[PDB]
């Protein structure tokens, strides 16, 4: 959580410049487990649109890992690539 | 001094009257005492489900010691309550927590037989190390008294796993009180809430806040599931007796908002919204009228309430849980007499079924139906396309004002044994376990919905045996063990059995396809008749109005001739497919010509096309 | 944050906020929890209540009280030693009790309060049942029964408030109120005949998501695209040129 | 029939609306629903449909307000309150 | 007999006779409240793997701390009557 807070703070300190990009973001769900605490610390910043986070995952690891978390899928817009 | 440092006293608090009256529960207090003054094994532990009163009993014992109502060797004991949280805090070195525990244990040892250590949430001692086990030696020497309290399952989740500990305690069972004992506890606790706020509390209120929170809130336990209603009603009444009461605090904030809308909508340089403004003004005025009238009535009442009566509790039970249990405030009782003529605006005929569906709603608003059974559950059956699914959707809209808000499951998929786990959850330890049931998890919250099973006879005759305990008892248990209650829903089953016999084949097929103990549980098993040539003009105008409302998003309202309507209600009639042929005929006849005329220019928007009868077809 | 005018206007939902108030102002066990599907507006209600306090529409039992937004993530940041997190949380709780109820702690995503342990989020259980700290929480409907209802000793100290999704007529009004905040950020204008369409249209096509949220995205995207078009050339004049500069 | 009517009275004793049923009425009831294929549940169904329907029709149409006792009597087919 | 239930026997017959009201009446005058009867329905136990529903699931699985459903009611305060619907 310390490292995550540091990275989030340094993304926020910039004037909205940085555009983060998480490839295969279906791995962000259970980031640090022990009891749900980690991987959803960014959930307050997604809504306000502070960090931008363009990500990309395959079509059936999006409803096996994320769609099971309907509170976080809400913050993402899908771009279907046929 | 470590006792002064970490823990906090309890008798010192009792001496200053900082604790509440402890009405009742004398048997368990005596049991606690006689276990506490025993030779060996003088360690009682309170066990019971949460809310029944377990800290209350130790508070009562504290009051008792302070007043002096105890046997001999319990005078001036000074009950003390540990605090493990503050004990392990800032102890970031290797030998600090155990050292502090040593100091506390020694200070408890030095006092011969005065101190009574008291731990709430006893189970939180099994860890606490990185230890928390330097207590078995002391308990082996009877030096500690250690009155404890936990719940029923954290016991076997954190203590019974260490049966070296579970031996050193004697369990005392704390069962939840009944409604009478609840009334008793409230009659003693009333005085403190009357003081915190500034209101009065009748005794009918202290009766209702117990007899009501027992029939409706079937998830919590008596002594506080019955106090919370009172402690909310008091605060609501305080708010009211301050600035303007509610039901004026809604029309004010609503009229203001409508005003803010209309004074910025008018400056739209458009024509489309010009008809969306010709209604905002109307409703704003029609609400200004009501606000004026009610604010005036306020003067009559102020010239010509001040206590939480019996029905404010019911209002709280309704705000919670959504179930309407009020007093029929003279505006609903008109809807309940116009129910039939209001349903008849969407269904036609089948009055023998409309009267039966509707009668079971006033029968529960007047508080006359049985309180432990569904609010009414009966099955529709008749030929195809007659109305027996439109009626359920018309009833689920008259009650909630949105057709989409009914729990509906299609029984044409539950065709095998194992697909019962689709609506009940999965047994412990299996794949989909965190997901619970599918019929359950939508009636465990907001249990006022309407349950609809389409085509019940398409199922497998083993799903029929969950509805056995659903009907006529009103509850079923999902995989998790929880018990949801169906004592406020309206179950509806549709089917198509027989469909060819007058009245004997349908009953014979029902008796051959269902069990006697299943047809015996329902209310009346209604039969739908089948539409008559006369009864289709009243459907034709309905369909045309609906279609006009559809193609009203482009201001393209039709203008239908009476010969046209009569032809339309004479062409599609065949008395074997009900009333869907009429819909398909309206489409094939009108919509095709209209769509070919619409995208070929010449029918640009803001038009009113007429339809009229040509020899066979009907040209626009 | 609400004083400096940093929060969006909250419209409607009178009943929910009045029940939040009359629960937040009782003697003991005075801490509500909003509950409901994701997107229907549950942080909007708390922000509406905060703006309402700053204005002064609230009763006497709540006039002049500040709402603090607790952040459980930034507390377990550096706590590798054996007692530092408990020390921090104890200081916080003592400081909340040290005031006389002039603070209303507001925990968002409170289903994360179960962990923090490794005996944590558990030392709060005494102060809860007495009404010292006024807790306003809001979690979605199905992580409640997954993390909280598993712990019936802790879910007893919460009063549930159900937040059902609005209808089309209400969503239209919410948009009519929120329009002038996008009209500024994007240098454009939005038409009321479009505010009605972004709510009627997004009710028969996008069924996987719930109301207003699935109806504000359309307005925002349309405005952003229109601004793009304003700066550069319009569409269907851009792609025809991009592919021509490739066929060459 | 006596047990059913006693339980029904105990139920609608929460609005103080005690009932008064006649012996021809109890005999009409105990004769009506008897068919030896479903047991006793038809009796509860008939009790509801024949008494509670009318009573709840009137109770929200005024005229039967709290603190009252309405008598029942056999009519040729139904039993008017 | 001291090693056998204090009573265990079955009644059966047509419906609407009282084969449930009898058990309810029995539980009402021994405990003075009818809610004090353990009532489990054998219509939900139509599968083999539903034996672990009233016994609990083995250690190391998902539903483990939840304990059983029939055993966990008779382990604590065994005096009731158990109804097998
Ligand atoms: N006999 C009683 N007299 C007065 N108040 C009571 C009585 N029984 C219960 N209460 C009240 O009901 C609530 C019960 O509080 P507690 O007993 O502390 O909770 P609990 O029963 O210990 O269960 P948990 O696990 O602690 S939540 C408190 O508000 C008590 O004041
Ligand atoms: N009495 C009626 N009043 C109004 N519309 C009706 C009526 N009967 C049928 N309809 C129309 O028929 C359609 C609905 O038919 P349903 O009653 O839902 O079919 P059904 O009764 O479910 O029969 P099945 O066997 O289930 S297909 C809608 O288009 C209704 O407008
Ligand atoms: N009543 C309302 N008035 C104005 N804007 C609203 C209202 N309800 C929702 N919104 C807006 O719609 C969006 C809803 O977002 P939030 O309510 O903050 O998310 P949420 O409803 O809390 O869902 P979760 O559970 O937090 S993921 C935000 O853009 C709000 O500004
Ligand atoms: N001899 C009886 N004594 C008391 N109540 C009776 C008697 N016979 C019928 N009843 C009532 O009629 C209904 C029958 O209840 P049950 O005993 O569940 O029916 P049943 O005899 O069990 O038939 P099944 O197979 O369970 S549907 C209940 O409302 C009983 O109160």
């Amino acid at each position: 959580e310390e490292r995550l807070k540091a990275v989030l703070d340094d993304i926020k300190n910039s004037a909205g410049q940085i555009i983060t990009f998480i490839d295969e973001l279906h791995t962000i769900v259970g980031a640090g487990a022990t009891a749900m605490d980690a991987g959803n610390m960014i959930k307050p910043m997604l809504a306000r649109g502070e960090l931008r986070l363009v990500g990309a995952t395959t079509l059936d690891e999006y409803r096996k890992h994320i769609e099971k978390d309907a509170a976080l899928e809400r913050r993402f817009q899908q771009v279907y690539v046929g | 001094q470590a006792l002064q440092k970490y823990s906090t006293d309890l008798t010192a608090r009792a001496r200053e009257g900082k604790l509440d009256p402890v009405i009742g529960r004398d048997n368990e207090i005596r049991r606690v005492v006689q276990v506490l003054s025993r030779r060996t094994k003088n360690n009682p532990v309170l066990i019971g489900e949460p809310g029944v009163g377990k800290t209350a009993i130790v508070e009562g014992l504290a009051q008792r010691i302070v007043a002096g109502d105890v046997p001999e060797s319990l005078r001036d004991k000074t009950i003390v309550a540990l605090d493990l949280g503050s004990m392990v805090a800032g102890s970031k070195y290797r030998g600090e927590f155990e050292e502090r525990l040593k100091a506390v244990l020694d200070d408890i040892k030095n006092s011969a037989g005065q101190i009574i250590t008291f731990i709430d949430e006893l189970h939180t001692i099994v860890g606490a190390g990185a230890a928390g086990n330097m207590i078995k030696p002391m308990l082996a020497r009877g030096e500690l008294r250690l009155v404890g309290a936990t719940t029923l399952d954290e016991y076997r989740k954190h203590i019974e796993k260490d049966a070296a500990l579970e031996r050193r305690f004697q369990q005392v069972y704390v069962g939840e009180p009944s409604v009478e004992d609840t009334i008793g506890i409230l009659r003693g606790l009333k005085d403190r809430y009357e003081v915190h706020h500034g209101v009065r509390i009748t005794d009918s209120a202290l009766v209702a806040a117990a007899t009501l929170s027992d029939r409706y809130i079937t998830a919590r336990f008596l002594p506080d599931k019955a106090i919370d209603l009172v402690d909310e009603a008091a605060s609501r009444l305080r708010m009211e007796i301050d600035s303007r009461p509610v039901e004026i605090d809604e029309v004010e904030r609503l009229v203001r908002r409508l005003e803010i809308e209309e004074m910025a909508l008018s400056k739209e340089e458009d024509e489309a919204s010009a008809e969306r403004l010709a209604k905002l003004r109307s409703e704003l005025a029609d609400q200004k009228e009501k606000l004026a009238e009610l604010t005036t009535r306020w003067q009559n009442e102020k010239n010509a309430k001040e206590e939480v009566g019996p029905d404010d509790i019911a209002d709280v039970v309704s705000a919670w849980t959504g179930i309407p249990a009020g007093r029929l405030l003279e505006g609903e009782t008109a809807k309940l007499l116009r129910m039939e003529d209001e349903l008849g605006k969407r269904v036609i005929g089948q009055k023998a079924a409309v009267t039966a569906v509707s009668d079971a709603v006033r029968r529960s608003r007047a508080g006359v139906s049985d309180p432990n059974r569904p609010t009414g559950a009966f099955m529709f059956l008749g030929p195809t396309g007659v109305g027996k699914t439109e009626l359920a959707k018309a009833l689920a809209d008259f009650l909630f004002d949105d057709e989409r808000a009914m729990v509906r499951i299609d029984m044409s998929e539950y065709g095998e044994k194992h697909t019962v786990a689709r609506l009940i959850g999965a047994p412990p330890g299996y794949v989909g376990y965190e997901a619970g049931g599918q019929l359950t998890e939508a009636v465990r919250r907001r249990p006022y919905t309407v349950v609809l099973f389409d085509e019940i006879e398409k199922a497998h005759p083993d799903v029929f045996d969950v509805l056995l305990q659903v009907l006529d008892e009103g509850r079923l248990t999902d995989g998790h063990g929880r018990t949801v209650d169906f004592r406020n829903t309206i179950l509806i089953l549709t089917s198509n059995l027989g469909s060819g016999g007058s009245a004997e084949q349908v009953l014979a097929a029902v008796r051959a396809t269902f069990k006697p103990e299943f047809i015996n549980r329902l209310d009346d098993v209604l039969i739908f008749e089948g539409l008559n040539p006369e009864e289709l003009v009243r459907i034709v105008d309905i369909q045309l109005a609906q279609l006009g409302k559809r193609l009203a998003q482009r201001r393209l309202q039709l203008q239908v001739s009476l010969p046209a309507k009569r032809w339309l209600a004479q062409r599609g009639f065949d008395p074997v497919y009900g009333a869907r042929p009429l819909r398909r005929l309206v489409q094939q006849a009108i919509g095709d010509q209209l769509a070919k005329m619409l995208l070929a220019g010449q029918v640009h928007d803001g038009d009113t096309v007429p339809v009229n009868v040509s020899p066979d077809a009907d040209s626009l | 944050r609400a004083r400096e005018g940093k929060l969006d206007p909250v419209i409607g939902r009178d009943n929910e906020i009045r029940r939040v108030v009359q629960v937040l102002s009782r003697r003991t066990k005075n801490n509500p929890v909003l509950i409901g599907e994701p997107g229907v507006g549950k942080t909007a209600i708390v922000e509406g209540l905060a703006q309402r306090i700053v204005a002064g529409d609230v009763p006497e039992s709540l006039r002049d009280k500040t709402i603090v937004a607790l952040d459980l993530g930034s507390m377990v940041a550096g706590s590798k030693y054996r007692g530092e997190f408990e020390e921090r949380l104890k200081a916080v709780l003592d400081d909340i009790k040290n005031s006389a109820g002039q603070i209303i702690t507001f925990i968002d995503e409170l289903h994360t309060i179960v962990g923090a342990g490794a005996d944590a989020g558990n030392m709060i259980k005494p102060m809860l049942a007495r009404g010292e700290l006024r807790l306003v929480g809001a979690t979605t409907l199905d992580e409640y029964r997954k993390h909280i209802e598993k712990d019936a000793a802790l879910e007893r100290r919460f009063q549930q408030v159900y937040v059902g999704e609005p209808s089309v007529e209400d969503t239209i009004g919410i948009l009519r109120g929120l329009k002038d905040r996008y009209e500024v950020h994007h240098g454009v204008r939005i038409t009321d005949s479009a505010l009605v369409a972004a709510a009627t249209l997004s009710d028969r096509y996008i069924t996987a998501r719930f109301l207003p949220d699935k109806a504000i995205d359309l307005v925002d995207e349309a405005a952003s695209r229109l601004r793009m078009e304003i700066d550069s050339r319009p569409v269907e004049i851009d792609e025809v040129e991009r592919l021509v500069r490739r066929l060459e």
